[PDB]
């Protein structure tokens, strides 16, 4: 999995980033955000579901922004406010649908860093 | 017989919703099938291809639906995925034949087609020979979802999404299954 | 070290059966080593395993090999949003 954006930032602005994948079954799996603050356990951002939704965590609902591209099979994920409270690692997992269970994360991204 | 409407009906039911036909009471000349000349698949079970038009049975079935390639293996019995089952279960003691042949000239364009749409969440898989056609909102976890969508309710039915330049291996294939019964009843269909 | 670990995580308010047990390693992203209880991914050879329900879900590890250093996480599915730990 691939991945990209903005990497330096300055406070009260917004962010962009995108995560690519290099198959061909984009189409029956969750796709998840996962926030990482430096060295302090694990944050969940949103989630987007097989047919084109979004699930957002309610802290971040209003600023949080996910989208899908079919097309060239992508996921953009959007901030509206930055500041230096978000400085922080992002990772893109990715879940299975079973029948009856979902395999919740069963793959990461490398991620990338944001200020 | 009839055979010719079943195998070219213009429109073909969706996966979920296997579209079946009963036969009976009729003169059987299977040879006629054999006017497409392409077949990805063609298989039997229980009784050899050429001598099919030999034999006498109760009464016939044709279940007819489109799939994708990589799933046609899923339609043999004592198999597992998720078509063989959610969609379309074959018992063990199935006597009768398979066919699938491609159908990316008449079943894909270039916007995208979302007419066709097969199961994805149940809670226990289905019995063999059964059918179940009612949407609602898949619920997962202790909360009740109360019929919307979110965090853990979901649509149990997903589209197949197909393009003309798709790979060999989702470019959507028509399939009918072909089910032979003979029983205390006269054998009429010969 | 060396023969024996066990852990164990705990949940304050509402019960529940799914949790999801992840490690990770100093830089590389972390991995899924077992979800929904005892149900075990097919990547676990050192029998990294753990069973329990109601609250008080164990993690237990037979032997550590050479390759068992990592920062092991919970994680649950429903009570939406997820939380770590
Ligand atoms: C199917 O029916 C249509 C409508 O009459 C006809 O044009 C076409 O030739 C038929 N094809 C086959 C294979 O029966």
């Amino acid at each position: 999995i691939q991945q990209w954006g903005a990497g330096l930032l300055k406070p009260s602005e917004t962010l962009s980033l995108t995560c690519a994948v290099y198959d061909e079954s984009f189409s029956d799996y969750f796709w998840t955000w996962i926030r990482q603050s430096p060295g302090m356990g694990l944050e969940w951002i949103g989630e987007v579901t097989h047919t084109g939704s979004a699930n957002y965590n309610p802290s971040l609902m209003s600023r949080v922004t996910m989208s899908r591209d079919t097309s060239k099979n992508q996921i953009s994920l959007k901030l509206t406010s930055v500041t230096a409270a978000d400085t922080a690692v992002y990772y893109c997992a990715r879940d299975s649908p079973l029948g009856s269970i979902i395999k919740r994360g069963d793959y990461w991204g490398q991620g990338t860093l944001v200020t | 017989c009839p055979f010719h409407e079943v195998f070219n009906a213009t429109t073909f039911a969706s996966v979920y919703a296997w579209n079946r036909k009963r036969i009976s009471n009729c003169v059987a000349d299977y040879s006629v099938i054999y006017n497409f000349a392409p077949f990805f698949a063609f298989k039997c079970y229980g009784v050899s291809p050429t001598k099919l038009n030999d034999l006498c049975f109760t009464n016939v079935y044709a279940d007819s639906f489109v799939i994708r390639g990589n799933e046609v293996s899923q339609i043999a019995p004592g198999q597992t995925g998720n078509i063989a089952d959610y969609n379309y279960k074959l018992p063990d003691d199935f006597t009768g034949c398979v066919i699938a042949w491609n159908s990316n000239k008449l079943d894909s364009k270039p916007s995208g087609n979302y007419n066709y749409l097969y199961r994805l969440f149940r809670k226990s898989k289905l019995k063999p020979f059964e059918r179940d056609i009612s949407t609602e909102i898949y619920q997962a976890g202790n909360k009740p979802c109360n019929g919307v969508a979110g965090s853990n309710c979901y649509s149990p039915l997903q589209s197949y999404g197909f393009r003309p330049t798709y790979g060999v291996g989702h470019q959507p294939y028509r399939v009918v299954v072909l089910s032979f019964e003979l029983l205390h009843a006269p054998a009429t269909v010969c | 070290v060396g023969d024996r670990v066990t852990v164990t995580c705990q949940a304050s308010q509402g019960i529940t059966n799914y949790v999801n047990w992840y490690q990770q390693k100093p830089g590389k992203a972390p991995k899924l080593l077992i979800y929904h209880a005892s149900h075990l991914e097919t990547g676990v050879p050192s029998r990294f395993s753990g069973s329990g329900s109601g609250t008080d879900f164990t993690f237990t590890i037979s032997s550590l090999q050479p390759e068992d250093f990592a920062t092991y996480y919970c994680q649950q599915f429903d009570h939406l949003p997820p939380t770590f730990g």
